[PDB]
């Protein structure tokens, strides 16, 4: 709903498109005005040079018309080629986003826009395309004491995915991009090395799923 | 300096943002002409004996001043044209 | 040579004000409320120590905006707002809540074909 | 470039003739401004992707990873990391000569000191906050617990770093040191930048020297030609100057357009790296430079940017029968 309010009053967000349409009609205009320029010849009307003079003179003048206009094309043309490539690279980027962002999920960061990317919805626009990027942005944070490792018996325990954290007492392992604390058991953690090497390992006790299951 | 922006923008509503309109150059208050005899044009042009073209006479002339006025005020001369530089202007530009 | 560079008319939209601040580019404020900049001689905008977001880009960090009665101002652009992350050996901050934002992104594809 | 003043140097005689070519004079400014505008858009896209300016904490404990090399130097008047000074010395009259004829060098919107604040921010958040500052509010995380992730990114289980940390510290630091001499002892590393700056100053020289060419005209000096040649005939002469010079601009302008379109492509490559490589961790093989990529450190350089890619390259092999 916010998108439609933005567009309702936003002329600028389409500036990229509106500029492209402009710049063409601009050079198109200027291309036309160049038909009114003398270019040094006695007039910018083709015939009015003729009927004024006997043609063996017009052959001279019409040069300065042709030499002028022919140039003004090659200016305009060479523009378009350059401008075409500019769109060309933009079109390649659109194909890349259309391919990767919409048809996939882009692991690339900030290629589909700020935040982790979920999906995109393309929308046509005159001489262009408009993606609606649906991105996952985290919000509320909580300062939390952490440790890279946890001793248990002298073995070291590291999280499979996520990190050991603690509010201040009970050590919890949680996934990284969302706060979802879970008690620390072997299914959370794998064993490597021992307690000497890690810098920042704490003590603690990693609960065992299996041990209670035995007792009966 | 504001109205010129409307002409450059070609729109009675000039939207926000900076626009280059025109360039201002300081005008020169006044002119300095700083030049550092008489040249024998009465001895060349009223001379009594010109040689032919197989042995034409040549006279290197410098260190004097040009009387270019009466050259044009002579007006008894059949064919008088100046290549590149125009004769009337050459009064003051010198050599 | 002449000061040159170019005249530049800094304006809020004509809809907001008819007042403009002229920037003479790359010159000395002699040959012209005046202020000297890095980018040239600026006229008609009151220098403001308060550094804010860059709004109308001028040059070399000088950025002008309309607001305060009101007058066009000129000030050193603050790049961003300032933050200092509170950082320790074991300090971590894990997001507990999040948002789903839809950010429009717009690209040209084709341009008007001509012959 | 001032088209009217350049072509016709302080002469109305020539200036009036230029009006007969119409919009050439104006459309050149419209052309060059398009360049000049997006240049500060390039520098905008690349460097400032970050909402806030982060700054490093007062005290540096990263687990052994020295950053005093790459972090802003608190004792310089313009705060720029020790490395960046090596760069600004390598890269480099043309100061007013061009500026005689209407060839102007406009100041880049962002001063170098500002560029060094961005590349401080991006580098301040990268160190403290991991990669999350590109996705939202920066999240302080222990740097040594950052590098446990960036190994999981490349498939090396984090238990390698928690055990090898001290070693990895030295390899990092000793790697940073050689970056100094790599720059310090050889001036060809910056050729890419150096080539850009030269080619710009190149064409300007060429563009200027075109003022002194006859182009078939009797004299290259416009004021001398107007003063000596008769107005009737001198008209045709000044054409060959104008036609020559006016063409000679379109040559220069077209070059800039083409050349800028290259930079415009290179800028996106940076903005792509800056976003993916610096702000995130790249899975694209050899996009961030040879090896598995861990993190990247942006560093500013004149009209350019320099990345320090910290990459993970395996070493010693052991033949082993597999199944
Ligand atoms: C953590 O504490 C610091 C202390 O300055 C504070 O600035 C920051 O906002 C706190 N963050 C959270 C997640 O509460
Ligand atoms: C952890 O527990 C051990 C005994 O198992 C004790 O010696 C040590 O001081 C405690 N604290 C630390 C730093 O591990
Ligand atoms: C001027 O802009 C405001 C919004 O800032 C708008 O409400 C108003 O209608 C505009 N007026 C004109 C003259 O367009
Ligand atoms: C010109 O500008 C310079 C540098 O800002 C300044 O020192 C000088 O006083 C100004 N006036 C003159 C004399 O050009
Ligand atoms: C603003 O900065 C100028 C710099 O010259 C200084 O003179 C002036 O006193 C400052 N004003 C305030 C209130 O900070
Ligand atoms: C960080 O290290 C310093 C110096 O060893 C120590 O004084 C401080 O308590 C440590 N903080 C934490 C929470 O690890
Ligand atoms: C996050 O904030 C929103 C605000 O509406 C709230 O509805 C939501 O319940 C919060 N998170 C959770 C998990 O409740
Ligand atoms: C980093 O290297 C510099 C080199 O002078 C040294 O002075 C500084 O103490 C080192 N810092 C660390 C944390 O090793
Ligand atoms: C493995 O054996 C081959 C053949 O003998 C040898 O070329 C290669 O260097 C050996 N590699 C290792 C890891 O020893």
């Amino acid at each position: 709903g916010k998108i439609q309010d933005s567009l309702s009053s936003t002329a600028s967000a389409l500036g990229k498109l509106q500029d492209v349409v402009n710049q063409n009609a601009q050079a198109l205009n200027t291309l036309v005005k160049q038909l009114s320029s003398n270019f040094g010849a006695i007039s910018s009307v083709l015939n009015d040079i003729l009927s004024r003079l006997d043609k063996v003179e017009a052959e001279v003048q019409i040069d300065r018309l042709i030499t002028g206009r022919l140039q003004s094309l090659q200016t305009y043309v060479t523009q378009q080629l350059i401008r075409a490539a500019e769109i060309r690279a933009s079109a390649n980027l659109a194909a890349t986003k259309m391919s990767e962002c919409v048809l996939g999920q882009s692991k690339r960061v900030d290629f589909c826009g700020k935040g982790y990317h979920l999906m995109s919805f393309p929308q046509s626009a005159p001489h262009g395309v408009v993606f609606l990027h649906v991105t996952y942005v985290p919000a509320q944070e909580k300062n939390f004491t952490t440790a890279p490792a946890i001793c248990h018996d002298g073995k070291a325990h590291f999280p499979r995915e996520g990190v050991f954290v603690s509010n201040g007492t009970h050590w919890f392992v949680t996934q990284r991009n969302f706060y979802e604390p879970q008690i620390i058991t072997t299914d959370n953690t794998f064993v490597s090395g021992n307690c000497d090497v890690v810098i920042g390992i704490v003590n603690n006790t990693v609960y065992d799923p299996l041990q209670p299951e035995l007792d009966s | 300096p504001l109205s010129e922006t409307k002409c450059t923008l070609k729109s009675f509503t000039v939207e926000k943002g900076i626009y280059q309109t025109s360039n201002f150059r300081v005008q020169p208050t006044e002119s300095i002409v700083r030049f550092p005899n008489l040249c024998p044009f009465g001895e060349v042009f009223n001379a009594t004996r010109f040689a032919s073209v197989y042995a034409w006479n040549r006279k290197r002339i410098s260190n004097c001043v040009a009387d270019y006025s009466v050259l044009y005020n002579s007006a008894s001369f059949s064919t008088f044209k100046c290549y590149g530089v125009s004769p009337t202007k050459l009064n003051d530009l010198c050599f | 040579p002449c000061s040159f560079g170019g005249v530049s008319v800094i304006t809020p939209g004509t809809n907001t004000s008819n007042q403009v601040a002229v920037l003479y580019q790359d010159v000395n404020c002699t040959e012209v409320n005046v202020f000297q900049t890095r980018a040239g001689c600026l006229i008609g905008a009151e220098h403001v120590n308060n550094s804010y977001e860059c709004d109308i880009p001028i040059g070399a960090g000088i950025c002008a905006s309309y607001q305060t009665s009101q007058s066009i101002i000129a000030y050193t652009m603050s790049l961003g707002a300032e933050n200092s992350v509170a950082y320790s050996n074991n300090s971590i901050a894990i997001p507990t809540n999040f948002t789903i934002s839809v950010t429009t992104e717009i690209l040209p594809v084709s341009m008007t074909k001509t012959s | 470039v001032d088209c009217t003043m350049y072509i016709c140097g302080d002469s109305t005689e020539c200036s009036n003739l230029l009006l007969q070519y119409g919009s050439f004079c104006t459309q050149l400014n419209r052309a060059l401004t398009g360049i000049a505008v997006e240049q500060d858009k390039n520098t905008q896209e690349v460097f400032a992707q970050v909402k806030q300016i982060y700054k490093t904490p007062p005290i540096k404990d990263f687990g052994g990873f020295n950053f005093s090399q790459i972090l802003p130097d608190p004792s310089k008047p313009s705060k720029r990391s020790f490395i960046e000074d090596l760069l600004f010395n390598k890269v480099t009259d043309l100061i007013c000569a061009q500026k005689f004829n209407g060839l102007t060098v406009l100041p880049p919107l962002l001063t170098d000191e500002m560029i060094a604040q961005y590349t401080s921010a991006l580098l301040a958040g990268t160190i403290t906050s991991g990669w999350t500052f590109g996705a939202g509010a920066a999240l302080q995380i222990p740097f040594a617990m950052q590098m446990a992730y960036r190994f999981n990114g490349i498939g090396v289980t984090q238990n390698v770093l928690y055990e090898n940390q001290k070693l990895i510290a030295n390899q990092f630091n000793s790697a940073i040191g050689k970056i100094q001499d790599s720059l310090s002892s050889t001036a060809s590393a910056l050729g890419k930048l150096q080539d850009v700056v030269n080619q710009n100053a190149q064409a300007l020289n060429t563009l200027v020297k075109q003022l002194s060419s006859n182009f078939g005209a009797i004299s290259s000096v416009l004021n001398d030609i107007l003063s000596r040649l008769d107005k009737v005939e001198a008209e045709v002469q000044i054409d060959r100057l104008i036609t020559g010079r006016l063409q000679s601009l379109q040559t220069y302008v077209t070059q800039q357009l083409i050349r800028a379109a290259e930079i415009r492509a290179s800028a996106n490559l940076a903005a792509t790296k800056m976003s993916e490589c610096v702000l995130g961790q790249s899975k694209r093989v050899d996009f961030c430079g040879k090896g598995y990529h861990l993190m990247s450190f942006p560093q500013s350089a004149p009209h350019g940017v320099v990345f320090l890619h910290v990459t993970y390259v395996p070493a010693q092999e052991k033949n082993f029968t597999t199944a």
